[PDB]
Parts: structure tokens; sequence; C-alpha cells
């Protein structure tokens, strides 16, 4: 008995991804989670999204 | 009409009619939307930031 997941994921783009999906053309997934990360010089994130 | 002097031809008077009339001149401006704008005026699709 697999216990196999149940329902589709689902990505939703952040506030801060509308404006360089405009003035930019790109998204880097989690771009509010970079800013905190170097800020805080920490070189390693737990999850790529 | 003056009053006229001896031997000299008095003068008739004279009534006077005449008629104005009016001029049309209409006006006209185009203003023009793209489709691609109409379609998000009113079709809205998954509502996304």
């Amino acid at each position: 008995t697999v216990s196999a997941p149940a329902t589709y994921g689902n990505f939703v783009l952040s506030p801060e991804n509308a404006v360089t999906a405009i003035s930019y053309h790109s998204i880097l997934a989690d771009f509010n989670s970079y800013k905190a990360h170097l800020t805080s010089g920490q070189p390693h994130l737990p999850n790529d999204s | 009409r003056v009053a006229s002097g001896a031997g000299l031809p008095t003068s008739r008077q004279t009534t006077i009619m005449v008629t104005k009339y009016s001029e049309k001149s209409p006006i006209t401006i185009p203003f023009e939307l793209s489709a691609a704008c109409l379609t998000y005026l009113r079709e809205t699709f998954e509502g996304t930031i």
C-alpha cells in the first residue's frame, strides 16, 4: 500500500515577482528569500521552491 | 422718408423684407481600443498578482 500524494502542488507568484516580471521579464523563485539571505549573509537555502 | 418740396417728386414708402439661413458643419473624432485591452476588461482569468 503506497502512500502516494493526493493532490497537485501549486506555485503562487510573489508580489515582488510581479515587478521583475514586468521590468525584466524574469522571475527568480522566492525573491523575498534571497533578500533575507543576502542580508543575513547565509549561503545555503533550506529548499529551492 | 423725408417730406419733399415744391415741384420735386415725392418719395414712396418702401417696406423691405429679408431672411437669414442656418448652416450645418458637424465634427467627429475616432478613438480605438485594442482587443487585447478589451479582453482583460471583461474576461478575467485565474486571479493572479
